[PDB]
């Protein structure tokens, strides 16, 4: 976006805050939120308020600018986490709360409840870190340490013995091939047996009658391929496949 | 068919006195029945991993199909609806742009 | 006090406590939202949260606190996160990308990676190692594996793990050295148990008690299988075409747990396999002739989890079968009134 | 009419459904006779067009040019019982194979379908070689033809369970 | 076009028959019963795999 | 009782078809003893050499009782093979992909993957009972590549499914 | 995500009923596969009204 439209949206976060601010505690103590409703609804508000406020401290390239938005964005997040361990408290103790509903009914997606993890946690430390992961990585070649076991394989055992897995390669080949065998024996008597047929009826194919068959064939596989080829255009532009990303 | 699922009460006693020779040839015994219960119980979980493939691939085929269908038919007059604002938005497109040469004349 | 924090941290690091985070996600843990976890509440069943909620819980307990010491110092302090579950459910994969999120240093302090370290009164020493490292240089997380066999005080379970030294030997050292953190500190105590229920009586007490938060890790529903098979197949570098009959897989497949279908995926998708996946796609008859070998969780493991679930204090207190365990609550006034009324 | 259409299982009328609504884009049911030999093949058979046009007599009697779903059911009915097998394409095959030796040339038979039965256009013998002489040696393997065109047409469900 | 619920209030008093005891009667009965059993399960599967997928 | 019968049954009809198969003359019921061990292999089963000596003398013994010489009868032929399917002893059943590649894991101690076939094709003729050079030959035009190498692998799970019926 | 009612530890047993047979089991095993059938039709109906909501 642009840089303005930026500083914009960051402006529109501190209303947002303000605002919530002022609903939590409105001129009217009636109007204050009593409820696990209206407290879940404020609780979303802050979650989009520390996610877009996350996002333009990420991005924003002035320096004191994000510099104002750092304390921000962590006193949002603190001030969310608490809210986070208030409802928690006051849902009998669940550390999950569901609202799947709330976020139906005021027309958001279960991806609002994805927490998104700030970058300037790692970014920030990048040669801090990087020279941590130095001294990790000279200690672990330096003292010879194994890291962690990789994914585990089904254990299917130790090879067999040599003159039992010969034996049992030659079994199963001579079962293969008497498979085969017994298919191109089957495969020939219906030749035989359909050729027989057309003997007797005194029908020999001819060239023309070959050709009239095989031509149908071909006819019948292309035009499959074309129909499962619009098919597919059809699909993608009605929206039942997605088009190939360019 | 002794059920190997249920310990008896006392078969440690009979271990007790049992020889060396003897003990080797009751582990390799237990061992052969073992694996031959693992390979059992091997092919049994592939056919009946099969088996449940099947019957619900049955339903799954016909099923898809008449679901394919009756989308298909559905999204298709959705797909029918949005033509109509295509042709909406590049009309008053075309107006902005007519009126907007008009000023560049 | 004479010793080096620089080389406390190359003997941390040498002793296989101290070790290199890998680079993996949160995310990484695939799984769709519960679409009437709160219908389940409205018709009084207690869902199994979603592992989005529990990817959401974790992150605001621990990962938004501890990643900044400002946020830490006056955000509610959670110094305890409880991770149970059945065996290959992703407890070590959370672990290792919260770790990794939080940029914290990693002391494991797990029986099994200390058996054989610092035997005896030794074990009393690596504790203070590990918190004066984690002290010095936060954020740092310590490590337990198999935590329901720390505060176990029966001996014929400790000697039936086949250990040197028991299980328990950490267990006093790591309770003193509990109750010196502070909010602020960036300290915290990640706990993995596989059989939590194992802690009875006497230790059932001592167990439930170190934990603050109780985070329940269920397995994944229909549509989280369905995105746990393709994401699982993509992490083996394997790919499932768009006509791949994935509902019919994760329907078959009902039951079955995030890292034990990866194990069954790695074993299924060779490097062979992948050069030919272009050639054949996997197939579900060639999925089961691996998962054939494979054995599911046994539905006694899963009701001895949701027992220890109810027996976890919120839903323990939402099952009327307790009154709420407040800390102030001091023991032995229970007994005292039923042992001094047989006297008279 | 009923007694041809109960030996239809309802996978088949699925399907048959299936193919007759792809070319029905309007949805009034009705599907038009020149299209009509496209869904005739888009299921696996393989109509000639004389074939196409009898039948096309035969149903649409009131010549509006539109054949509806009871028509298209009872139609399949009736000519599934004479479906082209693969051995009788083979056999076809083996006519122009003058050398029994398992290939034919890809030049003999773009000239075979361009000259002799039902003329085949100078495109459509260009993708049949194009997807025939796959590596593009000049030579037709006309067995793994017929398997290849056999394939994607008669119940693929069949050929993954016989294995 | 989903196929409008005017036959789930048919099919529920469909489904409620003879809910009674089985102590005493006949291994006839038991079996058809078993096969009925037998048919609305395969039924309640299909239609769940239909709106599953 | 009910799955036992049909079970029987269906044992009944594979070994039909399979004498059907390699009938001699259609509608002469008969089966030459030279084709008789792959019509035995044709039922989904691969009994041992040892066990095809034993089916091949007991079908001479029940044969003597009749005069037709180097020919099998439909009876006999099925009344042997469907005892054997129906007892549904252990040799007869087929390995599973598991077993066929911890097998093929022997010749490859190195696990490069693949087996030499010049190697493969001496070590089957001169250990077991002594494999044939025309199947040998046809063996290696399947899992032989152009290198000579035998991608294990691949074999053993076509050593699987092939007819795997489940 | 059928909800896991508190009972079903006899279930596992009774589920593993074979369908062949049926002539021959006595009344009692046929009452035990009338319960098997109409338990597992009750959990095919509510995983489908699961999906349904």
């Amino acid at each position: 976006m642009a840089n303005v439209t930026y500083d914009i949206m960051w402006r529109e976060a501190m209303m947002e805050l303000l605002d919530q601010l002022e609903a939590e505690n409105p001129e009217d103590p009636a109007l204050a939120p009593k409820d696990l409703s209206e407290w879940a609804c404020i609780y979303i508000k802050y979650l989009q308020i520390m996610r877009k406020l996350e996002t333009a401290y990420d991005q924003m390239v002035h320096p004191q600018k994000r510099q104002d938005m750092r304390k921000a964005l962590e006193a949002c997040i603190g001030r969310m986490l608490e809210i986070r361990h208030w409802m928690v408290k006051l849902n009998r103790g669940l550390d999950f709360i569901n609202l799947d509903d709330i976020l139906v009914d005021l027309k958001l997606g279960p991806e609002v409840l994805e927490v998104p993890v700030p970058k300037y946690f790692i970014e920030d430390r990048a040669k801090e870190l990087d020279d941590r992961d130095k001294f990790l990585e000279a200690l672990i070649e330096k003292y010879n340490v194994k890291g962690p076991a990789a994914s585990p394989i089904i254990r299917i055992g130790a090879p067999l013995g040599e003159d039992e897995a010969i034996l049992m390669i030659q079994k199963n080949e001579r079962g293969r091939q008497a498979r085969e065998r017994a298919r191109l024996a089957a495969i020939t008597k219906r030749q035989r047996q359909i050729e027989d047929r057309r003997v007797r009826l005194g029908v020999t194919l001819s060239h023309e009658e070959a050709a009239r068959k095989i031509q149908a064939a071909i006819r019948g596989f292309l035009w499959r391929r074309r129909i499962k080829k619009e098919a597919d255009k059809e699909l993608m532009f009605i929206g039942m496949k997605p088009k190939p990303r360019d | 068919m002794v059920k190997a699922g249920k310990k008896v009460k006392g078969a440690s006693k009979v271990r007790e006195n049992e020889t060396e020779e003897e003990k080797k040839i009751r582990l390799e015994m237990e061992a052969l029945a073992a694996d031959e219960a693992e390979r059992k119980a091997q092919e049994a979980a592939r056919v009946a991993l099969r088996e449940r493939q099947l019957r619900e691939q049955r339903y799954a085929h016909l099923n898809g199909i008449k679901i394919h269908n009756q989308w298909r038919k559905i999204m298709r007059m959705a797909k029918v609806e949005e033509l109509r604002r295509e042709i909406e938005i590049l009309s008053q497109n075309h107006e902005r742009e007519v009126d907007r040469k008009d000023a560049i004349m | 006090a004479d010793r080096s924090i620089e080389s406390l941290f190359a003997e941390l690091v040498s002793n296989g406590i101290l070790q290199q985070c890998p680079h993996v996600h949160v995310r990484d843990y695939l799984g769709s939202s519960s679409f009437m976890a709160a219908t389940l509440e409205k018709a009084n069943i207690i869902p199994d949260p979603s592992m989005a909620q529990v990817r959401q819980a974790l992150t605001e307990y621990a990962i938004l606190p501890l990643g900044s010491q400002f946020i830490h110092e006056r955000a509610p302090h959670t110094k305890s996160l409880l991770l149970y579950g059945a065996e290959k459910t992703g407890k070590t994969l959370m672990a290792q990308s919260i770790a990794n999120l939080s940029g914290s240093n990693f002391f494991d302090i797990s029986p099994r990676n200390t058996d054989g370290k610092y035997p005896g009164k030794n074990v009393g020493m690596m504790v203070h190692m590990v918190f004066k490292v984690a002290r010095t240089m936060a954020p740092s997380v310590v490590y337990i594996d198999e935590a329901e066999k720390v505060f176990l005080t029966d001996k014929k379970k400790l000697k039936e793990f086949g250990s040197q030294e028991p299980f328990s030997r950490i267990k006093k050292e790591l309770l003193k050295e509990a109750k010196t953190l502070a909010p602020g500190e960036r300290v915290l105590v990640l706990g993995n148990s596989r059989e939590p229920y194992l802690c009875a009586k006497k230790d059932e007490k001592a167990f439930m008690g170190f934990w603050s938060k109780h985070v329940f890790m269920p397995l994944p529903d229909y549509a989280s299988r369905r995105i746990v098979w393709p994401g699982l197949f993509e992490r083996h570098q394997g790919r499932l075409t768009y006509e791949f009959d994935l509902s019919t897989l994760a329907h078959i497949s009902d039951g079955y747990s995030a890292g034990q279908l990866d194990m069954a995926v790695h074993s299924l998708l060779t490097k062979r396999r992948i050069e030919r996946l272009r050639a054949a796609p996997v197939d579900i008859p060639e999925i089961l002739q691996w998962l054939c070998k494979v054995e599911p969780v046994s539905r006694e493991v899963d009701e001895a989890l949701r027992k220890f679930m109810d027996k976890t204090p919120a839903m323990a207190v939402l099952k009327g079968g307790g009154k709420p365990g407040t800390a102030g609550s001091k023991p032995g006034t229970a007994d005292k009134k039923k042992k001094g009324g047989k006297k008279k | 009419m009923a007694a041809n259409t109960e030996q239809l299982t309802e996978e088949q009328i699925a399907e048959f459904k299936e193919a007759f609504a792809l070319f029905d884009k309007d949805g009034d049911g009705t599907i038009t006779t020149k299209e009509l030999g496209t869904v005739m093949r888009s299921l696996g058979q393989n109509p000639t067009e004389a074939e196409l046009q009898d039948m096309i007599s035969e149903v649409d009697a009131d010549g509006n040019g539109t054949i509806d779903f009871p028509e298209f059911l009872m139609l399949m009915a009736r000519k599934m019982k004479e479906t082209d097998h693969e051995d009788e394409l083979r056999e076809a095959f083996k006519v122009f194979d003058k050398d029994g030796n398992g290939f034919i040339s890809a030049a003999e038979l773009r000239h075979v379908m361009t000259n002799l039965g039902e003329k085949l256009s100078e495109e459509e013998v260009d993708e049949m070689i194009r997807e025939a002489d796959v590596d593009g040696d000049g030579q037709v393997n006309y067995e793994e033809f017929v398997r290849m065109m056999t394939s994607g047409a008669t119940d693929d469900k069949d050929k993954k369970g016989h294995k | 076009m989903a196929p409008k619920k005017k036959g789930t209030k048919k099919e529920s008093k469909k489904d409620a028959v003879a809910t009674g005891d089985i102590e005493g009667a006949s291994v006839e009965e038991l079996n058809q019963k078993i096969g009925t059993l037998e048919k609305e399960k395969n039924k309640e599967e299909e239609y769940r795999n239909y709106m599953q997928l | 009782m009910s799955k036992l019968n049909d079970k029987h049954e269906r044992v009944r009809a594979r070994v039909r078809e399979a004498f059907i198969l390699f009938e001699h003359k259609e509608g002469s019921r008969l089966v030459d003893f030279k084709d008789v061990p792959t019509a035995v292999r044709a039922c989904g089963v691969n009994p041992t050499a040892v066990q095809m000596t034993h089916i091949l003398d007991q079908l001479a013994a029940l044969n003597a009782e009749t005069d037709a010489t180097g020919y099998v009868g439909l009876e006999n032929f099925e009344l042997v093979v469907c005892n054997f399917l129906i007892q549904q002893e252990a040799s007869l059943f087929r390995d599973d992909y598991h077993t066929l590649l911890r097998a093929f894991r022997a010749f490859d101690p190195d696990g490069r993957g693949f087996i030499d076939a010049e190697s493969f094709k001496s070590l089957l003729t001169g250990k077991g009972e002594a494999l044939s050079e025309d199947e040998l030959a046809k063996m290696m035009t399947v899992a032989a590549d152009g290198e000579g190498k035998i991608w294990y692998e691949d074999y053993a799970q076509r050593l699987a499914n092939d007819g795997r019926t489940i």
